[PDB]
């Protein structure tokens, strides 16, 4: 078939950490892990390449760097083989830079299952990360797998390679999942402190709901709005439940 | 695959006939041409042997899982569930249940999920132990 | 001073690392952290696994390299300058005799004092995973340091994509007191101030909230009256719904 890309907590985060700091005017780099294909591909980990003054092309994969990093990872259990390469780039829906494809193509003579993934930090500051993964097409795989497909059949006998979008998924263990949600001790002890200081500030918070209500009643008059008032009523109920709980 | 469709409800001959194809093509997995052959092979045998429970078929489809072929493992997994329908071993449930967890190919994992549902057909309260275990 | 901020990558690496190197109970996993720590806020911004082994003859006899430390910080520098090593890592089994004794060796190639992060990175414990300690001798003397998290703008948005009361705190409180009593009994037995003294008289008088109740009550009427206006408001909205139903029925009868 074709790939579905499971990115690990530490892999996703490393992709964002490196990409942001390496800015457009790019840094480049390698993805590590492995899979057994046809429905399971895992990206365990990632590391950064060290900025080179020829933008983010095949010339920017420092082979001594990668070799030394792979060996040192190995001695701490974390080394695996390249499952693709990632980076940071201007962001495109047809391929993030020209350089990433031209790098990808050299890789593609060796591999036959290597992806290019890039996250673009320009569009990842609307509070929703914009991240893409694309790979080029291969013959004898993406026609053997997914009238039949006339379109994709003339496309593959034609170009031989062209961009296609790969899915974004995540995989993480239960151990991570449990022990995030006791950080996000600070939360429990912080919760006591917050209750105490809230009762202190209540003098002002009192007065504004008094105002909110005066607007509210006036509004309903003018109409004769209703929706706001109901939302406006619900909110006030929630706040009192909280005020009572404090004390 | 098409022979297994027909000869369900009187697979007596066809199960044996298909079994000889299962044992044969377990070596061959080097080409997606063989994975598609062994994939029908597994569907058919599961379908033909339905409603009785022949352990002989179960043990054959299971070595296709150990060889870990990506298409064929989906058909075999679902196939053990079809074959043993409503007449399974308690042992068969336990062995199947552990193996879902073991398998790291998505398709084999998908096929053993559905596989586990089939094998408890008609049990009623007697399945209650397995419902919990899956959830 | 101290005020320690800790990368979620640190916690998640330590987790994954312990299983992936097949480290059992009764073997330690030891690590390094680096970042920026010459500041009032200690910034932990990365970390790395360290090769660690312990012997059959005594398990406080152990091997840590320093060369994997010599040249790895000078690869940390090369992606992000300012991510040299100040200290160290532990997953447990925790608070051993030679968990003091990595300190004198880690003093050989640190630039201040080894910061000791023990973290329960199997995530098996209840509450905090972070058993942070400033590594001071005098023996495993071990003053704890309270603080986890603070991370990057990009990481926190990514964190949320991965993931998508009075009683719980009181139960914790009960367990500490209960533990404290048990310790005090043990401590007298072995042997044959002020903090405890503020933890009894102060709370003797929901307990504290009693004294406050006088002031609370006055405002408590007021905020109650506010909820009553809201109830009236719900009734008003309700009446419209009754009419809507009433209209429909009326039209159906004409027709």
């Amino acid at each position: 078939t074709k790939e579905t890309v499971y990115i690990s907590s530490i892999a996703l985060l490393k992709m964002l950490k490196h990409g942001r700091a390496g800015v457009p005017m790019e840094v480049m780099g390698l993805m590590l892990g492995e899979f057994v294909d046809d429905y399971t591909v895992n990206v365990v980990d990632v590391f950064a390449m060290p900025q080179s003054g020829t933008g983010v092309s095949v010339e920017a994969v420092d082979d001594v760097f990668q070799a030394k990093m792979m060996d040192m990872l190995k001695q701490t259990g974390r080394d695996q083989m390249v499952v693709g390469w990632y980076h940071s780039h201007p962001g495109f829906g047809c391929w993030l830079s020209s350089v990433d494809v031209n790098t990808q193509k050299s890789f593609e003579q060796l591999n036959s299952r290597a992806v290019a993934v890039v996250v673009d930090p320009i569009q990842s500051v609307k509070g929703k990360v914009v991240i893409d993964a694309f790979r080029l097409i291969d013959t004898g795989a993406l026609i053997n797998n997914l009238l039949n497909k006339a379109n994709i059949q003339a496309l593959i006998h034609g170009l031989n390679r062209h961009y296609y979008s790969l899915n974004i998924d995540y995989h993480k263990t239960a151990k991570e999942t449990k022990m995030l949600m006791n950080l996000h001790y600070e939360e429990k002890e912080e919760s006591n402190l917050a209750a105490t200081k809230s009762m202190v500030k209540i003098a002002e918070q009192y007065s504004k709901r008094i105002e909110e209500e005066k607007e509210l009643t006036e509004e309903e008059l003018k109409t004769r709005p209703k929706k706001h008032l109901s939302e406006t009523a619900d909110e006030t109920l929630e706040n009192n439940i909280v005020s009572v709980l404090t004390a | 695959y098409g022979l297994g469709l027909i000869y369900a409800g009187f697979g007596r001959d066809t199960t044996d006939y298909l079994k000889n194809i299962i044992v044969e093509n377990s070596g061959t997995s080097g080409d997606e041409d063989v994975d598609v052959l062994l994939h029908g092979a597994s569907l058919g045998i599961g379908l033909a042997a339905m409603g009785s429970a022949n352990i002989e078929v179960y043990e054959a489809l299971k070595e296709v899982l150990y060889n870990d072929s990506a298409t064929s493992g989906e058909a075999a997994a679902l196939g053990m569930g079809l074959c043993m329908l409503g007449t399974g071993k308690p042992e068969a449930i336990h062995d199947m249940f552990t193996y879902s967890q073991e398998t790291q190919h998505g398709n084999i994992t998908r096929g053993l999920a559905v596989g586990l549902a089939l094998i408890n057909y008609g049990r009623q309260e007697l399945a209650d132990d397995l419902i919990t275990k899956m959830l | 001073h101290e005020k320690v901020t800790i990368a979620p990558l640190v916690l998640l690496s330590a987790l994954d690392h312990y299983e992936r190197t097949q480290t059992k109970e009764n073997k330690r996993c030891v690590g390094v952290i680096l970042g920026d720590a010459n500041s009032s806020t200690i910034r932990v911004t990365n970390s790395f696994a360290l090769p660690f082994e312990e012997d059959e003859k005594n398990s406080d006899v152990w091997f840590l390299d320093h060369n994997y430390i010599e040249n790895m910080n000078e690869m940390c520098k090369k992606i992000n300058a300012k991510e040299k090593l100040i200290g160290w890592y532990h997953s447990g089994p925790k608070l051993r005799a030679s968990d003091l004794k990595i300190n004198e060796l880690f003093k050989k190639y640190t630039q201040n004092n080894p910061l000791l992060l023990i973290v329960d990175v199997k995530q098996q414990g209840v509450g905090l995973p972070t058993d942070a300690y400033v590594a001071i001798e005098q023996e495993k003397t071990f003053l704890h340091l309270p603080c986890t998290i603070e991370a990057e703008e990009a990481e926190e948005i990514g964190v949320e994509h991965l993931l998508r009361i009075r009683l719980t705190n009181q139960l914790k409180s009960l367990k500490g007191l209960q533990s404290k009593l048990k310790d005090v009994v043990e401590y007298l037995d072995k042997v044959i101030h002020t903090i405890l003294g503020k933890l009894q008289d102060v709370f003797n008088l929901n307990n504290l909230q009693k004294a406050l109740t006088v002031k609370t009550n006055d405002e408590l009427m007021v905020i109650y009256i506010s909820n009553l206006v809201r109830s009236i408001i719900a009734f008003d909205d309700l009446i419209e719904n009754k009419i809507q139903n009433k209209k429909i029925q009326e039209q159906r009868v004409k027709d």
